[PDB]
Order: structure tokens, then C-alpha cells, then sequence
């Protein structure tokens, strides 16, 4: 995980970034003890998620920063993607809205809906769940 | 609707014959639920650009049909022009910031609901609102 | 997990002729490390005098190039710079114990007024474990 | 590591006269667990009627003694209390996966104008570390 | 060390404390925190610290915080006592003095001196330094 | 000068006949230079009138030896009386944190200059100035 201090002072062996113009940058932008790495990552910042996967397949890269369920479902595609051990900014994917809107309450009721039953779980079977 | 191509939840893929989908099945035989977006290429002057309509499934859009079939509303699903999720950048002129992405397509009017793995955080709550994840 | 140098006064450090490569070793230039050599062995300033070099990590390049073997310079400063260091390679030789053994502290003019507002402030931060957060946030001892 | 129930979909939550062992699930009275366990399973309330409990504490020590066999709660609140049990005995299934995967909040009253200064507050609290360092703190992480 | 939870969350089988009225006290005092500890070390708390030797001895205390000289000579002298290498509270065995006396700054410069040169090397030559 | 029974920093041992040291050697043949210092048997519960010059000798003893030989003064070593290093603690009238110790020593002008292994921290520095560790 990130608790390497090794990456905190990365070299020329260790080629790692993140999607540019992504939260993984802001979130980097805010904590002042990540700018080092920001200050790294800034070099190599790749415009997509899956031009990054494609380039540390090849091993053009050495590691690489993005949310949790979109890289075990890379390692469930490909055995050699690895996920790491740790875990941090444990946040959630919602749905981005508007302002002042008809759409909030009910919008959100339906997500809840959608968590007391078993519908997320199904979507889970779907594709997050479902191995290769 | 405006969301990204990500790969485990928005499936983007061309059309087979004229503007359709391929009618497949998933393990169980449940038919997957297609959506008929329109989706552009990445670099527009770097080949022919022609912003053809093109197909759109997966979770996050299974979720868009599960939540359109609770309420009754329509929708048009249509993808983001580069593909940024979107940050607070500064213009150049007069150091001034502005947004960019899925973000600069939504406060545009361009958009409208954003359907999407968009990541929750701060800066972007200060300015639009934000279901339960 | 060997010692190859026993400490400050090794029986080695009286000649390089009972060396058998020729031995280097190096401090930076007009710090006051070599004030307490010069102070301590006028000879072996007069042995590192020919063994100078430029800096800390132009020392540090050295070592790692095996142009140099040796260097003698601060003790969380090479401790900072083991905790920096490319796999643990460099490893300093104990933790202070055959050395000078002084600290840091802040310069004040003679009479001052600050003298005793900053020594218990600094008294209190030690005694709140501020200063161990502040060392374990700047000083990361691996390995 | 071995897991003898591996969702709450499993096969022996239906009835356990269907299988030789008849096992004991306890959950707590009065709590919106048990409305999602109605709103999605009616028979596993009928059945928890058959074996309810009282305290957490209790129910805690009622597992230690083998008369209660599955337990159904919080996520963290049993990985708190599993994280300070004694000899680590008693094993979760999983980290919240074929679960409900919800979250705790802040419930304000309805048009209360303090909402949008409380999310940004803590989404603030989020993207820092520092709800991750009471997390530390108030959290083992170990067996 | 002192990151055991165990010590956080303590037992009726981990006495730990230490000699009463000493600055172990005061630090642990200070830190409400670790109010907890402050709430088991009044229950055993001794007069010298030889008393606490050989009731860890006698395996009366399972714990005992205090200064590292004494106790790494005493697990140089009894190979039993085993002591652990989380360090914390780095501080320092000076002269107590008095208030605006002629002695401050005389006694000062001397200790330096001895710490200039290899005077302190023969005090741990005498006692600290030789292990048995 | 008052110090505290640690053995590595202050060995205190009773005399061999009357008043005399027994003259040890070290491992290098070095005759320990000892001090006669004076200090009770145990504390008052315990020991109720058995206060002797006894042997002490050590790392501080030979500390306050190097800088008795290095300015230009003579010295008297005594012991602490209980057996608490002091600490600023309530006493019964006016509810006054006094102290005790070898602080307590001090402050009455039954010490001098502490000799001993003191712990520096804020609140001993805060009434009294210390020297370099
Ligand atoms: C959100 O859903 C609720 C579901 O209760 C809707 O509320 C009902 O809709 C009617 C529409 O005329 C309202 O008059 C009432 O407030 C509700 N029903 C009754 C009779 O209590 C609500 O309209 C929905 N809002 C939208 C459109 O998003
Ligand atoms: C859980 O809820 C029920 C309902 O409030 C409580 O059960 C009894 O409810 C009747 C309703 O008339 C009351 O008269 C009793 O006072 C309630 N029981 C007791 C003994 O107080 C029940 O107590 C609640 N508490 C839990 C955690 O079981
Ligand atoms: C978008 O992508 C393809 C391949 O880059 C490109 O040839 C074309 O301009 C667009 N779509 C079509 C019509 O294939
Ligand atoms: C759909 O809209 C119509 C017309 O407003 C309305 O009658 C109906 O209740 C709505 N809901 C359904 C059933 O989709
Ligand atoms: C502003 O400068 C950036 C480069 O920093 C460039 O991408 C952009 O085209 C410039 N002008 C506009 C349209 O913002
Ligand atoms: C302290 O040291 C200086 C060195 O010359 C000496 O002159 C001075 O008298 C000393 N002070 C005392 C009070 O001994
Ligand atoms: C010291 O201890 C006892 C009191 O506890 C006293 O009676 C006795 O005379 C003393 N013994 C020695 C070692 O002189
Ligand atoms: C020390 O003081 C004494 C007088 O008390 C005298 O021998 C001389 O002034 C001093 N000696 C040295 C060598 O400092
Ligand atoms: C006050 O006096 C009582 C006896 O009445 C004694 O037990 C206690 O130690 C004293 N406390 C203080 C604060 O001196």
C-alpha cells in the first residue's frame, strides 16, 4: 500500500501515476505530505483508466493508483494485475446532481431501495462478483 | 445523461448493423439491457470525427434503467466529449477557474444527471449536490 | 551484521599502511564535526585533509559509486539518510555510543529574553509526545 | 482459514431441521436490521422469534459458550468487538460483501438549514486522513 | 513496547507500574490519553526502583516503564530480564541546579567539555558501556 | 550534594570497618575513586534511627569528582531521605501543591546543586534552571 516509505521518495524504478484531471489528483493536491508524489505523478498522468492498464502490462509502469472495485475486476480479468493489501479514503461512488431540484429526494429513496433489497447484491452478480 | 467509459461499470461498444445491439445473454439467460448513447471518438482533428450513436451497457447503466423504471421519466444517455472526469482548472486568462469534463458538461446545461462513477469528495459538493452513494 | 569499523578510535585509524587497500573516508568542509576532530585528533584532520570532498549527497553518490567508504557527519542526519537509502544498502555503525553525543537547540543572543519561554515550551513539547509525532512525520527509521 | 457460511444466501439460513446440526442465528431486538430482515426474509424473523437474546454483551458471551451458533449485527461494531476478543475466537465472514452496505450518519430534522454545512464539514473530515486517524484510534486491526 | 493494545486496554494479569513520584507519572499525567495507564499504576507503585528489579524478577510485575540505562545494565547483568526497543519521551539526565547562581554557567561549559572529548566514553567504560 | 539509589549511577554500599571504602579495582587494575558519603539505613517506618557515613561511589559519583578536580571547590554528599525522586504534590493546608524529594531537599537549602539522574521535563525547569544533559 501507500505506507511504503520507499515511494515516498520514488526514482526511476518506481513509475507510477494516476488518470490526469482526476479526484485521485485533487485528493493528492490536498494532503501536503502526498505532494511529493504529487509532485512525481504530475509527469506521467495518463488520460485514461485503460491506457494505464495497457501500459503496465507491458511493463512500462510499476504500480498504479485508482479506486478498489475497478482494479479487483482487472485482476479478476487478468491474473497478473494485483491488487494491494491496504486501503485508504474510504468513500463512495453516488449520483452526481444539479442544484435546487425535483430530482434529490426520491432520486436517493430509490438508490435506498435499491440497497435494502437484494438488487445491488444482484448487480454485484452481474459484473462485480463474477469471476473469469 | 452523461457518464465516462469505464470499463467494469459503463461497457461502450459500436453497433453491429444500423444504429442496434447485439441481443446478448448473460449465464442465466437474462438478456443484457442495451441503451442506444452516442458516443465520439477521442481526438477529433487527429482522425475523421463523426460522433455516430454507439452501444452502452453494464452497472451503471442497468442501475439508470432500474431507477427509470421506478420513476416515471425517459432519459437520453450521452457520453462526455474528453474523457476527464472533471477538476477545478484555472483559465489562463485573468487566472480565473473554471470545470472541465463530465462536471463542465453538467454546469453547462449540457447536462443534467450525471450517471457515472464520479468520486465524492469536497470541492465538487461545494458546487453540486450529491445523491447517497 | 558484521562491524567493519569498531568505532571512533579504531586501531586501524593510526595508519593506512596497516590498511590493506588504501582506506578513505570524509566529512563535509568547515563544519563543526571537524572542530571536535581538530580538537580531538589534530591527525586525523590531517588525514582526512587529503580525503575532503564536496557535500552531503555528492558523499552520498560516492558512496554509493565505491569512490568512498566512509563518512563521518551527524547522527539522525545519516540516520535520516539510511532511511532514504536505495534498499537499506548504507548502515550506519551503532546508534551513537562510541561518539560525541551532544543535540541540537536554538542560538539566542547573550541575555535574551526568550531564553526561557523557549526552553519550557520546548520542555512542554516533549512532554505531550508532539515531538515524537513531529519525528516519526520527518524521520522515518526503515528496516 | 475456513468459512462454514459464506453469504447470507447460504443453503442452511432456509431451515435447520433440513440439515443434522439445527444452529441458533441471534440479531438484536428493535433495530432496522430487522426491518431489512422482514422487508427481505419474513421466515428468518419467524425463526429468530425461536431464538431471540437480549443483550450484545450477552449474546457476545452467549457465542462464547456455544448456545447461540451465528450471529447477524453491525459491520464495525462486531469487528471492534472481534478486534479486542480474547484469543480471537470469533471470525467474521468476509468484509461486508452479500450485505446490506450502508453507512452511519448524521439524522438532522427535515428542512433543518444546517445539512449543506455538516456534509461539507465532514466530507472535509474524509479527504485528509484525519477520519481515518480516529479510525486508528479508535479501531484494532489485529488477527 | 508502549504500542501494545494490550497495555491500552489492560487486564487484571498485566500489572504494570512504576516507582511512585517520578516523572513516568508526570508524563503519564499530562497526556490524558493515556489516563488509562494513569488509572493502573496506582495500584502498585513502588518506592526504589530495586523493589520493581525483583518483583520482575518474581514475575509480580509484568510491566514497568522507566529510563533505559538502568534497565539495559540490568539485562546486561541478568540475562532474564529482556527490555524492548520502543523508545519514547527522548529525554535527558542533567545537573539539577539551582535559580541565578554563579555556578550555571562554569558547571555547563565543564560537562560540554566532557562531552567534547572521550570523557564520557571512559564513565561508559566504567560501567555502562561492558556488558556481562 | 544529594542523589537517589541507582545502582549503574550511584553504587551505595556501608563501610568495611568505620568511615574507610574498600579500595576496589576494576578490570583495568583502576582504583575506584569512591566518596564518603552519608545516608540512612532505610526510611523512617522501616529504619527508625540508622543514618551512617557510608560508601558511595559510581558514573554521577565520578561525574561530581571530574568536576570537583576540574573548578576550584570542595563538596559534601548526602543521601535523599525518602525515596522519591519530588514531584509538585498537594499538601494539607490551603491546598497547596508543595514538594518533596530531592526537589523537596533543594528548595529548603538542604541541598545545593542535585547530583543525580534527573528526568528534565517542563515542570522541574519551570521553577528552578537546569544544566546541560
Ligand atoms: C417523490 O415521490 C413521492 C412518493 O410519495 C411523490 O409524492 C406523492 O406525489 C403526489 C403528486 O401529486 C403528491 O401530491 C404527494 O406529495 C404524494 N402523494 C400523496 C397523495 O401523499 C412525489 O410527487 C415525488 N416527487 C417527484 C415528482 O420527484
Ligand atoms: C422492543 O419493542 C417492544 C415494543 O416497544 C417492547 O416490548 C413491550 O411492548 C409493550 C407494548 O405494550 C410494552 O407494554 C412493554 O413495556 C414492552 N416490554 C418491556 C418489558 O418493556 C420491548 O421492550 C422493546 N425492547 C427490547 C429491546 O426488546
Ligand atoms: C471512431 O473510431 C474509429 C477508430 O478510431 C474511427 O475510424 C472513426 O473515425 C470513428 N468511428 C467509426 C465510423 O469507425
Ligand atoms: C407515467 O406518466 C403518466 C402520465 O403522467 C402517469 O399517468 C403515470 O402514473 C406515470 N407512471 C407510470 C405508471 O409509469
Ligand atoms: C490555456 O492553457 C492550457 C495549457 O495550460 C491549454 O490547454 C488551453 O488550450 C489554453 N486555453 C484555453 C482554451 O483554456
Ligand atoms: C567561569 O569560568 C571563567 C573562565 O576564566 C572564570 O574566569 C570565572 O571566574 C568562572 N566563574 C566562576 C564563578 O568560577
Ligand atoms: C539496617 O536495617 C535494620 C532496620 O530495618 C536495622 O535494625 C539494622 O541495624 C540495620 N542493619 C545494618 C545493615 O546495619
Ligand atoms: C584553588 O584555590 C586555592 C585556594 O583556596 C588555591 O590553591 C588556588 O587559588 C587555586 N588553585 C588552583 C590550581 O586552581
Ligand atoms: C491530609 O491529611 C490527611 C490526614 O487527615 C492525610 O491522609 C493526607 O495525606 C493529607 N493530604 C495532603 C494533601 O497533604
Amino acid at each position: 500500500g501507500i505506507n511504503d516509505p520507499r515511494l515516498r521518495n520514488p526514482s526511476d524504478k518506481f513509475i507510477y501515476a494516476t488518470v490526469k484531471q482526476s479526484s485521485v489528483d485533487i485528493y493528492f493536491r490536498r494532503q501536503v505530505e502526498l505532494s511529493t508524489m504529487y509532485r512525481h505523478m504530475e509527469k506521467h498522468n495518463y488520460e485514461s483508466a485503460a491506457e494505464a492498464i495497457q501500459a503496465v502490462r507491458d511493463n512500462k509502469l510499476h504500480a498504479f493508483i485508482w479506486d478498489s472495485a475497478v482494479l479487483e475486476f482487472e485482476a479478476s480479468q487478468k491474473c497478473d494485475l494485483v491488487t494491494t493489501g491496504e486501503l485508504f479514503f474510504r468513500s463512495g461512488f453516488g449520483i452526481g446532481m444539479r442544484k435546487d431540484s425535483p430530482w434529490k429526494q426520491n432520486v436517493s429513496l430509490s438508490i435506498l431501495k435499491s440497497h435494502e433489497n437484494g438488487f445491488m447484491e444482484d448487480l454485484d452478480k452481474t459484473w462485480v462478483r463474477y469471476q473469469e | 445523461i452523461v457518464t465516462i467509459h469505464q470499463e467494469p461499470f459503463v461497457y461502450v461498444k459500436p453497433t453491429m448493423s444500423d444504429g442496434t445491439c447485439k441481443e446478448e445473454f448473460t449465464v442465466n439467460g437474462d438478456p443484457v439491457k442495451k441503451v442506444i448513447c452516442t458516443g465520439p471518438n477521442d481526438t477529433s482533428p487527429g482522425s475523421p470525427r463523426h460522433t455516430v450513436p454507439q452501444c452502452c451497457y453494464g452497472f451503471c447503466i442497468d442501475l439508470l434503467i432500474k431507477l427509470a423504471r421506478t420513476m416515471n421519466f425517459t432519459y437520453e444517455v450521452h457520453l462526455v466529449a474528453d474523457g476527464k472526469f472533471g477538476t477545478q482548472e484555472r483559465v489562463n486568462n485573468s487566472n480565473k477557474k473554471e470545470w472541465n469534463g463530465m462536471m463542465g458538461e453538467l454546469l453547462s446545461g449540457q447536462a443534467d444527471m450525471i450517471v457515472a462513477p464520479l468520486t465524492i469528495n469536497n470541492e465538487r459538493a461545494q458546487y453540486i449536490e450529491f445523491s447517497k452513494p | 551484521f558484521v562491524d567493519q569499523v569498531t568505532g571512533l578510535s579504531d586501531k586501524k585509524f593510526q595508519r593506512p599502511h596497516d590498511y590493506s587497500p588504501p582506506f578513505r573516508f570524509g566529512t563535509v568542509p568547515q563544519g563543526s564535526t571537524e572542530r571536535n576532530i581538530r580538537n580531538n585528533y589534530p591527525y586525523m584532520h590531517q588525514y582526512m585533509t587529503r580525503f575532503n570532498q564536496r557535500g552531503v549527497e555528492d558523499a552520498l553518490v560516492s558512496l554509493k559509486t565505491g569512490k568512498l567508504d566512509a563518512f563521518i557527519y551527524d547522527a539522525a542526519v545519516l540516520n535520516y539518510k539510511a532511511g532514504r537509502d536505495e534498499g537499506c544498502k548504507l548502515v550506519t555503525i551503532g546508534s551513537g555510543y562510541i561518539f560525541a553525543t551532544t543535540g541540537y537547540g536554538i542560538a539566542l543572543q547573550k541575555g535574551s529574553p526568550w531564553k526561557r519561554q523557549i526552553d519550557l515550551a520546548l520542555l512542554q513539547f516533549v512532554g505531550d509526545g508532539e515531538m515524537e509525532e513531529l519525528e516519526t512525520l520527518w524521520l522515518t527509521g526503515i528496516c | 482459514f475456513v468459512d462454514q457460511v459464506t453469504g447470507l444466501s447460504d443453503k442452511k439460513f432456509q431451515r435447520p431441521h433440513d440439515y443434522s446440526p439445527p444452529f441458533r442465528f441471534g440479531t438484536v431486538p428493535n433495530g432496522s436490521t430487522e426491518r431489512n430482515i422482514r422487508n427481505n426474509y419474513p421466515y428468518m424473523h419467524q425463526y429468530m422469534t425461536r431464538f431471540n437474546q437480549r443483550g450484545v454483551e450477552d449474546a457476545l458471551v452467549s457465542l462464547k459458550t456455544g448456545k447461540l451458533d451465528a450471529f447477524i449485527y453491525d459491520a464495525a461494531v462486531l469487528n471492534y468487538k472481534a478486534g479486542r476478543d480474547e484469543g480471537c475466537k470469533l471470525v467474521t465472514i468476509g468484509s461486508g460483501y452479500i450485505f446490506a452496505t450502508t453507512g452511519y450518519g448524521i439524522a438532522l430534522q427535515k428542512g433543518s438549514p444546517w445539512k449543506r454545512q455538516i456534509d461539507l464539514a465532514l466530507l472535509q473530515f474524509v479527504g485528509d486522513g484525519e477520519m481515518e486517524e480516529l479510525e486508528t484510534l479508535w479501531l484494532t486491526g489485529i488477527c
